[PDB]
């Protein structure tokens, strides 16, 4: 929809939309180590979760 | 062991102690609940140093 | 002079907002009180709402 000799202005719609996926959800995955938590067993947790 | 179970529930708005609610969460009512506790809740039978 | 739109004048604000929203959405880029106070309850809404 541009043509010369008029507006060809177009809106970074999605520019921003990646912008903001970018430093909320990098910065959420990593947040310290909360990343994974395996559910662990009862009876050893330290030895094979952690 | 492989154990062929993984999860990943604690990163997010499922078990996920997201930081968010927790500095909201503990830093208000665990901090009110902690202060009762201590002051006539008790010392040696409840929540204790440990 | 053809009359303007009575609201050309606020879509400045719409595009300062976006070009805050880039990297800056902080008002002025700056932070300034001379008559509201901010109170500490637990690290003051904490780090100021986390940066």
């Amino acid at each position: 929809n541009e043509r010369p000799g008029k507006s060809g202005i177009v809106s970074r719609d999605v520019q921003e939309t990646v912008d903001w996926i970018m430093p909320s959800l990098m910065k959420v995955f990593t947040s310290g180590g909360q990343v994974v938590k395996y559910e662990p067993d009862t009876a050893e947790d330290v030895e094979q979760a952690e | 062991a492989n154990w062929r179970e993984r999860s990943d529930l604690t990163v997010t708005v499922g078990i996920g102690n997201m930081n968010k609610d927790q500095q909201m969460l503990h830093l208000m009512r665990i901090w009110e609940m902690a202060q009762a506790v201590v002051g006539g809740g008790g010392l040696g039978v409840l929540v204790s140093e440990q | 002079t053809p009359q303007l739109s009575g609201e050309v004048y606020g879509m400045l604000d719409r595009l300062e907002a976006d070009r805050g929203k880039r990297t800056g959405i902080t008002d002025r880029t700056r932070g300034l009180d001379q008559n509201t106070l901010h109170s500490n309850q637990a690290a003051m809404s904490v780090n100021q709402l986390m940066t």
